[PDB]
């Protein structure tokens, strides 16, 4: 159940395999990619180096072939991508999407529950 | 096959009113945003009016705000644009422009322009409109060069622009060229349209040019008969 | 607030690159579109969402993004690619278009103009008017000046000339008119339309008696 990642913006993110449907019930990687595409200027602007990993960890979640419980990113990955960029959308009449919320994300502190995070 | 047809373009007196209507087809009309983009003759594209899928959040450009109103009616797949207090700086070709793919179920998405109409010319002048006088450009041996006869009809003394012509109700298109219109010293326009055709078909084929002058709701079908 | 180069010149088969960017206040995370306007035609979108081609656009048109600058890339430029290319961007509050870029394809062949001169039609004469019609076609480059002659004497008043425009050939056509009274049309022995192109003149002559 691990298809190779085909979404262009999600190349070089640390992992190369994903599963569908994702949390947003996208049927194919074409459906999700058209929603991640909207962020590629935000990535190119580089308002947050964690924005790259955060989106892909949500739209193209990691598909470990050994391990079959969903691995989400930590809330810290979201809070850095948020506050690092969120002012940019806020200045120009856009808004941090409700899909990219950080509140209910698994914290890095909890030792039971995993969540991906680099630095 | 996406089609966007704009009607209601013609002459509008300064300080007058304007209503344009864009008829959409080939796609789910209610599933895309919708915009009005204009282009003054020889100038660049200018942003005018934009509207969402349902019509709750109209958006307008600078040289238009407070004077225009964009709206849609998704029952008959029609977009509209109304304008008041038109000045000379409003003469332009007005384009109907469809939105591109948008990711559903998210509040973060950007608009694009996917399809363009053919546009309708809105001339802001105080002069009255004037239908055209159409005269034949009759083929002869004097207009035949090496077995190909050149023929046409002259569309003289009309206002405002544009004038479109076709030939044999659009069945003859090879060799047709309609020239730009010249503004004569009278303030009226004139143009010509020529088609080049084999010599023998002067007798075996009759040639009608279909002049259409929408601003004065006029339509002339002139038989171009040769004479020697 | 979108800027793009006014003109780009390329040879047939080469690759053209047109750049579009936003000014010091434009939405740096917004997308760029590209629309092509061939002479006298309605615009047609080549690129939306920075690097996406709508259905029907050939794949030699491509878009690329670098910071706040998008580049339209046209490979295998043919003479038909001669057009104006506008870029556009939207920050959800408004739209902004660029001034436009004119693509000229260098090295198109020279062509001497063909001239057709039409006398005033019988119907026009019976309406008490007279118009001479000089149609100039199948020439390149699109630059031409016209002179009229009553008999052999030049006539400057009453002439109107059209700026050359592309025909379906991707060659150029042009037109010129001489308005006269019916009395003037019958009073002379011949009228001439003198089209000069690239130093050389093509001239047609019509006679009322003919």
């Amino acid at each position: 159940a691990c298809q190779e990642i085909t979404v262009p913006l999600c190349k070089g993110i640390g992992y190369q395999y994903t599963y569908m449907p994702n949390q947003f019930n996208h049927d194919t990687q074409d459906e999700a990619g058209l929603e991640v595409h909207q962020f590629w200027p935000l990535v190119e602007i580089q308002c947050s180096p964690d924005l790259k990993f955060f989106l892909c960890s949500m739209y193209t979640p990691i598909c470990l072939e050994d391990y079959k419980k969903p691995l989400p990113p930590c809330r810290s990955v979201c809070e850095r991508a948020k506050a690092g960029c969120a002012p940019l959308m806020r200045q120009y009449g856009f808004a941090w999407p409700d899909r990219m919320r950080c509140d209910r994300l698994p914290e890095q502190g909890n030792p039971d529950t995993l969540c991906m995070d680099y630095n | 096959e996406v089609q966007l047809v704009e009607s209601g373009g013609g002459l509008v007196q300064p300080g007058g009113s304007l209503r344009l209507s864009c008829a959409a087809s080939g796609f789910t009309f209610s599933s895309f945003n919708m915009f009005w983009v204009r282009q003054a003759p020889g100038k660049g594209l200018e942003w005018v009016a934009g509207i969402d899928d349902d019509g709750s959040y109209p958006n307008y450009g600078s040289a238009v705000k407070g004077r225009a109103t964009i709206s849609r009616d998704n029952s008959k797949n029609t977009l509209y644009l109304q304008m008041n207090s038109l000045r000379a700086e409003d003469t332009a070709v007005y384009y109907c422009a469809k939105s591109g793919p948008r990711p559903p179920h998210t509040t973060y998405w950007h608009k694009s322009i996917d399809a363009w109409g053919q546009g309708t010319l809105v001339t802001v002048s105080s002069a009255s409109t004037k239908g055209p006088s159409v005269f034949p450009l009759a083929p002869s041996s004097k207009s035949t060069s090496g077995g190909t006869a050149a023929l046409g009809c002259l569309v003289k003394d009309y206002f405002p622009e544009p004038v479109t012509v076709s030939w044999n109700s659009g069945a003859l298109t090879s060799g047709v060229h309609t020239f730009p219109a010249v503004l004569q010293s009278s303030g009226l326009y004139s143009l010509s349209s020529v088609v080049t055709v084999p010599s023998s078909s002067l007798g075996t084929q009759t040639y009608i040019c279909n002049v259409n002058h929408k601003p004065s709701n006029t339509k002339v079908d002139k038989k171009v008969e040769p004479k020697s | 607030e979108l800027t793009q180069p006014p003109s780009v010149s390329v040879s047939p088969g080469q690759t053209a690159r047109i750049t579009c960017s936003g000014d010091g206040s434009w939405c740096p995370f917004c997308f760029y579109g590209w629309y092509q306007q061939k002479p006298g035609q309605a615009p047609v979108t080549l690129i939306y969402l920075n690097n996406k081609r709508p259905s029907g656009i050939p794949e030699r048109f491509s878009g690329s993004l670098s910071g706040s600058t998008n580049t339209l890339t046209i490979s295998g430029v043919q003479a038909e690619d001669e057009a104006d290319y506008y870029c556009g961007s939207s920050d959800f509050r408004r739209w902004a278009f660029g001034g436009g870029t004119k693509l000229t394809v260098l090295g198109q062949p020279k062509a001497a103009p063909s001239v057709t001169l039409f006398p005033p039609s019988s119907e026009e004469l019976q309406a008490n008017k007279a118009t001479l019609v000089c149609l100039i076609s199948d020439f390149y480059p699109g630059a031409v000046t016209v002179a009229w002659k009553a008999d052999s004497s030049p006539v400057k008043a009453g002439v109107e000339t059209t700026t050359p425009s592309k025909q379906s050939n991707n060659k150029y056509a042009a037109s010129s008119y001489l308005s006269l009274t019916p009395e003037q049309w019958k009073s002379h022995r011949s009228y001439s339309c003198q089209v000069t192109h690239e130093g050389s003149t093509v001239e047609k002559t019509v006679a009322p008696t003919e």
